[PDB]
C-alpha cells in the first residue's frame, strides 16, 4: 500500500496503474460499474 | 420480462448503438441457428 502511494506520488499515475506496478493481477471483474481492466485493456472494442 | 432492476442498470452508461446492434444480432443469429458471432459475419461477408 505504501509503495502504491509512493508510485502514485512520483510519476503522477492513476492508482490502478500503481497497483499494476505493485504486482497485482488484472481484474476481470467490473469495479464501480464501468469496463473492467481486462475488458478495457483488451475488448474496448473487441477486435473484429 | 427478463430484465433485472438494479442500481448498476440504473446508473451505468452504455452505447445505445451497441445495444441496437446486440438487439439485431440476437434475432438474426436465432433465425440462422448459428450461435457464433464471427461465423455469422463470415457468412454475412458474401451475402447479397
Amino acid at each position: 500500500f505504501t509503495e502504491t502511494l509512493l508510485y502514485r506520488k512520483r510519476y503522477g499515475i492513476d492508482t490502478e496503474t500503481a497497483l499494476m506496478l505493485c504486482n497485482a493481477g488484472i481484474s476481470r471483474i467490473s469495479y464501480d460499474g464501468q469496463l473492467s481492466h481486462f475488458d478495457r485493456l483488451f475488448n474496448n472494442p473487441p477486435l473484429n | 420480462a427478463k430484465l433485472v432492476l438494479s442500481q448498476d442498470n440504473l446508473d451505468n452508461e452504455i452505447s445505445a448503438l451497441s445495444l441496437a446492434n446486440e438487439q439485431l444480432e440476437t434475432a438474426l443469429m436465432a433465425q440462422t441457428g448459428k450461435t457464433d458471432k464471427n461465423k455469422y459475419y463470415e457468412t454475412l461477408a458474401t451475402s447479397r
